[PDB]
């Protein structure tokens, strides 16, 4: 809840088809900026290049949508 | 005035946005070629920017076609429909997965208070100087003015200005940094400063100010924004911020108090026009003054669909309904004003608080709701307000309550102070006084400009700046810095009163001197004389092309290649429905209204006006006269006099039992078989009926002579059986029907046939009658000059055709009513086809007759082709008819196929709204009445008579469907009439090429 | 809920108890006669409430499985009207509903609830025409009520004066008759004013639920 | 409603129109009502309406028209009256109960007049002129009297 | 069925009017035999049918 | 009123709505036709209305804040409507 | 008209809500604190 933006609850009991985290107020920014730090490093021949795993989360982003057929 | 008014089932959602862009384009299709609109227009414009909103894959393949098929030769119109066509294909395949966008065109008016030289005022709204844009009203709300001193291709090339819109403005000439320094914008958000007053901001006007310019240039999008926005009505300023959010893609909840007809037609053409891809729109009903009405919407709102709800959130909700309170002052506040208070302060507070209770239960954390709030500057500084002012200043505590209570999460505030809006229901009272107003430097807004200016405050930029603190926006043109705004007020107007009048009574004194200097008589003859107009109603037979325009229609290689013995014609046809005549119908369906050559004829087809001839009162007259009171009707006032009694009684509506014997819908008679449990009074009766009810009861009834009279006395014992009545409440209480007042003694049907006769064949005399009419045919044995007796058919049937005289003989007589003795004769459906051989034509050409039951009438015309083209008939009548009665209607409805009406009222449906094709809360259909026929024959006999073509009917057929155990489950059957084989579709066939055929003839 | 379905499936089809078995479904039982489909949900949406998902495919041994949860020891809207319909027109005269259940239960044994069942397994197996003779109405309710014990699995002077008060009230009638006088105008002016007690409730309830008890008071 | 949006976009499919030509679908019976008897001829009536105007006039209660409708893109659907330059051919499908399906088509009366010659038709012309204005006569006489 | 046994209250079908139509006993002839889509042309003649 | 905020605001607030502020409005609604009957008007009352610093700014007061707002605009109301000769307002803002 | 504004400068702190909490929960605490620490060096003096 207080990282991403959802129970797990929620998920386990009555199993959604999709789930659109929204961005809100000061929690929702917060919640926001915990996906804009999904960079992977692996110090690449002496580097280091993170690349992010939320594509289209930047700063302008009010949402974002897990989508899946069945559950 | 706090009695509820919401409810679930009567919403109406509007969703097909995907259809009123290919309408909308083939509407402005044809206003380009006949000279409607042309290339100065920003209307077209503003039609272009709402089919760019709307852009799928198939509505380009749809202007495709109809921009590469227009032929330019014909006209100079025809060029221009390419020229803008071409250049809107060109932009809708840019936007085309792009998010819609509210881009407001139109030209930015202002006020005219004219005063004429008799004394007239006029308020007119004129088109600005200097301001032709919203692009140059920005400018101008950034400069500010004089007062406040503290601290294109549009109207001439539409095709050029179509090309510009996809593209978006690229600047760097910021206009935050066109505002003078010392002087306030007219638009201007405000901040408060630690002291605790709202004082103006730079930055964050700046920051409006900019994002509402790219508003200009480039436009909002609203797409996944759910708005809920109260007080919507027309002309107001909540209904041109419905059009924005509807343009921009948001999908809105607007909630209307007057719940009509005449409202639901409008929201309609709102979102016919506005409503880009994937906005939606939702009237529902609604009291704000109720508090069961605002729990009862937001309920319904965030509510899951499983249990009818919308299952929505929200994004904004904008509560601005108010009532007028006007002349009410400190000693007259009363109750009026005391249900205002409720509406315009304490439930839009349970609005705020109600749907924080719906976030709650749901968790809903990290999405708020941004309030709207309608402020204004003036609390108390106007006259007898009543308690408006009271109302607006209570808003305002509500930037402070943000801070300090436990809502902040939920919902944020952003109060709007809208300045002078004129036009609206507040401020219309008073236009003529808004250019005077306006020489200060006060500025004042048009409905389009606070649509403008409200819209800004839904932009990004400031929805995120709402949810750090609360957002103040004062867009008042400088209206704060007037002193004494009353005494100014009141000033303007004593002024323009007193010269509306001094300039009226000295201009009424000049002209009656004018006629005391020179008198009346010299004058007299410097009056014009008007004339008023009279009905000419015309039959509207074809209008004949010459032959060098005819040939141009039709290929060049038809001209004796086709012969005309085998082309079939329709020459005459005529109807009676719930509209009158073909004529009086076409007038209700192309147009909704009558002409002055409709309501002349359908006030004498329901018998209000009446010709008179001879005298009245002494003088000669001829002319139309009413038939209830007989004094004279002009045609100039037949509309005025009865357009009200014709649009009450015609067309669908509810059942009126005179039409139908006594049929009430309410009360439907049934008879219950009860027993006896003792024994009866003796009545006493004649000796053959008595006789027949001993026959009948056998050993339970008792008869006996009495001695005197000679007639006996029946007793019923106990073991009868009786037949009590009751009735039954039924639902299907509207029915489609022939008008109130229809009488054929009215066409000419004398009382020996309608006294003998079905009353469906009184509908299908006047329809073979009106049928030679528009046929040309006025004496029924011209037809017998040309033609031979035993060539002239009759193919014509009805579905069940004679209820009346079914009812006479399942019903009447079991009843035993006086009933007639042959009623059996005129029940059958080849018995309406025998009054019009037996009072009409006297032939002897083919009487087959079709039966199919809501197919009666295709069925008759492929009858009567069949019967044409092997030489049978040379002349047939083909047609169909019904009637309408209790016990059909009765029956339709045990079926499910007739819609309940009871369940229409609940959805808030009228009776001229519940007939719907292809609709997606349709129910069911409506039952009507009536005949129609048509007149068909040779096109080669057709032009050997001189008779009007009306038609060529190329095809008729009749199908049926396949196995099942359902007879009124539709299918497929007639989707033969397409069958052609596809296994050699590799070279073009000869003899579907026309050149080949004429070669070999 | 298995006892009430039974009968009110068997009677839309017109067909005995025994001649549908309840592991079958709704739609196998029609023939694909839709008019009749509609007609089975209809009288069940009304008979119980809760009608579920699927209702048209899922067999009946499992419908009654979901009816008995909402459903215990009622009557009924649509039950109520097929019964009372019964006797009126194939019971003998003055032979109502009230002696169809004083009959059941004086000779049988069978309190309220348990003759509200005799009734449901009588509509099923309901006479081709009217029963003539008093005696052969109780001859097809003792033929019912053992009819109802396969299923459930239960084995099983003052006639003096009512003749008598018959006559006293029949003699009162005819005195009041000779009066003009009417019986029953205290009851007419009764039942025409609890309508106008219940629509001032209707009225000022309204208001205590939109103002509040709170402002009211 | 289904399916008989169904049964014209299938044929006009099968038959091949052009992608992005639908037809239009007029809808009468919002006004009048269904008859039954009644229904194919009001359907009659109104084409040789449309036809010789260039009217289509629209289904003036079609508030919302039905999601499912969107996959027959060969058909549209009007709520507004829509006059045009010529319409040449008009359908008219009538469903009955007792599987009583049916369908005509009504072209325009000029593409007789084209394999008509220049004597005939100034004769037929001529004809029907005299019989327009004595129909004309009688009508507003009888309409009267 | 539809006249007179609904006014006496007895016991009718649902869907009468469907089967009391002239042009519905050439339905069940398409509905229980053969299955085709030729034309349905129904005529009554009353005597001479 | 205590513990009231914007979701609980209810019929008690609505019947505190009006004592504090739309039964005030007619006293001094009510003394004007009293003296407009009697034809005195060289004899006003001054009304003294008590009012607040405190307009949302403490916790959930209900709507005592609203009530205590709307008593500030009949300063001008005072110029600009009729009743300036029987009534003259004087707002107090009365503190701890 | 005469407005009369009779605050011993309580328009002048800012935030007075934060500072109202502020001096209770001080206030409450402080009063619970000495409460209960002096309730178990009673109880430790009945054991001891
Ligand atoms: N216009 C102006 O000059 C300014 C206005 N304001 C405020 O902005 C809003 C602007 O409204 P405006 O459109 O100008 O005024 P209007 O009166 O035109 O619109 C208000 C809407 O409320 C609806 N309504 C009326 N009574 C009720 C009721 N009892 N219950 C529910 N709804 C009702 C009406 O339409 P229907 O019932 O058909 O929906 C009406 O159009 C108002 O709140 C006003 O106080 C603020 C500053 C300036």
């Amino acid at each position: 809840k207080d990282t991403y933006g959802f129970s797990i609850l929620d998920i386990v009991i009555n199993n959604p088809v999709n789930l659109t985290i929204h961005f809100g107020g000061e929690k929702g920014k917060r919640i926001r900026e915990n996906y804009s730090a999904m960079i992977f490093e692996t110090i690449v021949d002496g580097k280091l290049k993170t690349e992010k795993i939320f594509k289209e989360i930047n700063e302008h982003s009010t949402s974002y949508t897990f989508r899946s057929e069945k559950g | 005035g706090v009695a509820t008014s919401f409810s679930r089932k009567k919403a109406r959602t509007f969703d097909s946005s995907w259809n009123w862009a290919k309408q909308s384009l083939l509407s402005l299709y044809f206003e380009i070629i006949h000279g409607v609109l042309k290339n100065v227009d920003r209307e077209v414009v503003s039609e272009a920017i709402n089919i760019m909103n709307r852009s799928n894959d198939a509505l380009i393949k749809f202007m495709e076609y109809h921009i590469s098929n227009t032929d330019e030769t014909k006209g100079e119109n025809y060029q221009l429909v390419k020229t803008l066509g071409e250049q809107l294909i060109e932009n809708c395949k840019q936007v085309l997965d792009v998010d819609p966008v509210y881009k407001d065109v139109a030209k930015p008016t202002g006020p005219k208070t004219a005063i004429d030289k008799n004394g007239n005022i006029t308020y007119s709204e004129e088109p600005r100087e200097k301001v032709r844009k919203l692009s140059q009203y920005v400018q101008e709300m950034a400069l500010g003015g004089p007062i406040t001193k503290e601290s294109d291709a549009l109207d001439k090339d539409s095709t050029k200005e179509v090309a510009s819109l996809p593209n978006k403005s690229t600047i760097s000439k910021t206009v935050s940094s066109t505002i003078p320094r010392e002087t306030i914008p007219f638009l201007h958000l405000r901040k408060k400063t630690p002291a605790g007053d709202w004082k103006y901001d730079r930055q964050l006007s700046s920051l409006f100010l900019d994002g509402l310019e790219k508003a200009a240039f480039n436009g909002v999008t609203f797409k996944d924004k759910y708005v809920l926005i109260t007080g919507a009505g027309k002309g107001s300023i909540g209904a041109e911020v419905l059009q924005g959010l509807l343009q921009g893609g948001a999908k809105v909840v607007v909630t209307t108090s007057r719940f009509s007809k005449q409202v639901t037609d409008y929201y309609q053409s709102i979102y016919a026009k506005y409503g880009a891809k994937g906005s939606t729109l939702i009237v529902v009903p609604f009291n704000q003054g109720s508090k069961q009405d605002v729990e009862a919407l937001i309920e319904f709102i965030y509510d899951t669909e499983k249990n009818g709800g919308l299952g929505w959130d929200l994004d904004a909700i904008i509560p601005f309904a108010a009532i007028p309170e006007q002349g009410i002052e400190l000693e007259h506040i009363d109750s009026k004003s005391e249900f205002a208070h409720r509406i315009m302060l304490t439930n839009i507070l349970r609005m705020m608080g109600c749907v924080k209770k719906q976030k709650s239960a749901r968790g809903i954390e990290t999405r708020p709701a941004q309030v709207i709030l309608p402020m204004s500057p003036n609390h108390g500084t106007f006259g007898g307000d009543g308690m408006y002012s009271e109302s607006k200043l209570s808003l305002e505590t509500l930037f402070n309550r943000w801070h300090s209570e436990s809502w902040a999460n939920q919902l944020t505030v952003c109060g709007a102070i809208i300045g002078w809006t004129r036009g609206t229901g507040l401020m219309s009272a008073n236009n003529i006084i808004a250019e005077g107003i306006e020489k200060m430097g006060v500025r004042t807004f048009s409905q389009k400009e606070m649509a403008f200016n409200l819209l800004g405050l839904l932009t990004p930029e400031v929805v995120e700046l709402c949810q750090k603190s609360p957002v103040m926006a004062d867009l008042n043109g400088g209206l704060q810095f007037v002193p004494e705004l009353k005494e100014f007020t009141a000033k303007l107007r004593k002024e323009l009163v007193e010269t509306s009048e001094v300039r009226k009574a000295v201009s009424i004194e000049t002209a009656l001197e004018h006629k005391v200097v020179n008198g009346n008589s010299a004058d007299a003859a410097y009056a014009q004389v008007e004339i008023q107009p009279r009905a000419n109603i015309q039959l509207d037979f074809p209008e004949l092309k010459p032959y060098k325009q005819v040939k141009q229609i039709a290929p060049a290689e038809l001209e004796g290649l086709l012969d005309l013995e085998r082309v079939i014609v329709v020459t005459g046809f005529a109807e009676v429905g719930p509209w009158g005549s073909a004529r009086t119908r076409w007038e209700m369906e192309a147009f909704g209204e009558f002409s002055l050559e409709g309501c002349v004829e359908m006030a004498w087809i329901m018998g209000f006006i009446s010709y008179h001839n001879g005298n009245l009162k002494g003088r000669p007259y001829t002319g139309w006269v009413d038939s209830k009171t007989k004094e004279p009707v002009d045609d100039k006032d037949v509309k005025a006099k009865y357009e009200t009694s014709i649009l009450e009684h015609s067309g669908i509506r509810l059942i009126e039992p005179e039409l139908f014997n006594g049929y009430n819908p309410e009360k439907k008679e049934m008879i219950q078989e009860v027993i006896v449990e003792e024994d009866l009074e003796p009545f006493e009766a004649s000796k053959e009926t008595a006789e027949q009810f001993k026959h009948q009861h056998g050993d339970k009834v008792d008869i006996f002579e009495i001695p005197e009279t000679g007639e006996y006395s029946v007793k019923l014992l106990k073991g009868a059986t009786l037949y009590i009545p009751k009735a039954l409440r039924f639902d299907r209480l509207v029915a489609g029907q022939i008008p109130t007042g229809w009488n054929a003694k009215t066409y000419g049907i004398s009382d020996d046939i309608i006294s003998q006769v079905d009353p469906i064949t009184l509908f299908v005399l006047v329809s073979v009658v009106e049928a030679f009419i528009a046929s040309g045919i006025t004496d029924p044995y011209e037809m017998y000059k040309y033609v031979h007796v035993s060539e002239v058919g009759n193919c014509s049937g009805s579905g069940m055709g004679g209820v009346s005289a079914l009812r006479g003989m399942f019903k009447d007589r079991f009843k035993d009513e006086p009933v007639q003795n042959d009623i059996l004769q005129e029940s059958f459906i080849n018995t309406m086809s025998a009054w019009v051989n037996m009072l009409l034509i006297s032939s002897s050409g083919p009487i087959k007759t079709p039966v199919g039951a809501c197919a009666t009438s295709v069925e008759s015309v492929d009858i009567g082709v069949e019967t044409i083209l092997s030489g049978k008939a040379r002349i047939c009548i083909v047609g169909g008819y019904d009637d309408f009665q209790e016990e059909g209607s009765f029956e339709f409805g045990n079926m499910k196929a007739t819609s309940n009406t009871l369940e229409e009222f609940e959805h808030g449906r009228t009776p001229a709204e519940m007939s719907r094709p292809a609709t997606t809360t349709r129910n069911g259909f409506m039952e009507a009445q009536g005949a129609g026929i048509q007149i068909i024959m040779q096109a080669d006999l057709a032009l050997k008579m001189g008779v009007p073509i009306y038609g060529i009917v190329a095809m008729a057929a009749t199908a049926t469907d396949k196995i099942g155990r359902s007879v009124p489950a539709p299918g497929k059957g007639i989707l033969t009439t397409a069958r052609e084989h596809h296994s050699s579709v590799k070279y073009a066939s000869p003899n579907l090429n026309m050149k080949y055929r004429k070669r070999q003839l | 809920a298995s006892l009430l379905l039974h009968v009110l499936v068997a009677h839309k089809l017109k067909k005995s108890l025994d001649s549908i078995p309840m592991s079958k479904t709704i739609k196998d039982l029609v023939g694909g006669k839709s008019t009749v489909q509609n007609e089975i949900l209809g009288d069940l949406g009304k008979e119980f409430g809760t009608t579920p998902e699927k209702p048209e495919e899922t067999p009946l041994e499992e419908l009654a499985e979901t009816f008995q949860d909402t459903f215990s020891g009622a009557l009924g809207k649509q039950s109520s009207s097929l019964l009372s319909r019964l006797i009126s027109s194939k019971m003998p005269g003055g032979f109502t509903i009230t002696v169809a259940r004083k009959y059941l239960q004086t000779r049988w044994g069978l309190p309220s609830g348990r003759q509200d069942g005799v009734l449901l397994v009588a509509l099923s197996n309901e006479p081709a025409a009217r029963l003539g003779s008093e005696a052969d109405a109780k001859a097809f309710l003792d033929s019912m009520a053992q009819k109802y014990a396969s299923i459930v699995g239960v084995d099983l002077l003052e006639e003096i004066t009512k003749d008598h008060k018959v006559l006293a009230r029949q003699q009162l009638q005819v005195l009041a008759r000779y009066l003009k006088m009417d019986l029953d105008n205290g009851e007419r002016k009764f039942l025409k004013e609890k309508d106008t007690v219940a629509e001032l409730q209707a009225q000022l309830d309204y208001l205590n639920a939109e103002l509040g008890e709170f402002f009211v008071n | 409603d289904k399916n008989e949006s169904a049964t014209i976009n299938e044929m006009m499919k099968h038959l091949g129109r052009s992608e992005g030509n639908p037809v239009i679908g007029v809808f009468q019976k919002f006004l009048t009502g269904h008859p039954k008897g009644a229904a194919g001829a009001w359907m009659m009536n109104g084409a040789l309406q449309i036809l010789n105007s260039g009217i289509i006039p629209g289904n003036r209660n079609a508030d919302n028209v039905d999601k499912i409708l969107e996959q027959f893109e060969y058909v549209l659907y009007p709520s507004k009256t829509l006059k045009t330059d010529g319409v040449r051919a008009v359908s008219i499908t009538s469903f009955g109960f007792g599987q009583k399906g049916g369908q005509a088509i009504v072209v325009h009366p000029d593409y007789l007049y084209g394999a008509i010659t220049e004597d005939r038709y100034n004769e037929y012309v001529a004809k029907v002129s005299a019989r327009e204005k004595s129909a004309y006569k009688f009508f507003h006489n009888g309409m009267i009297y």
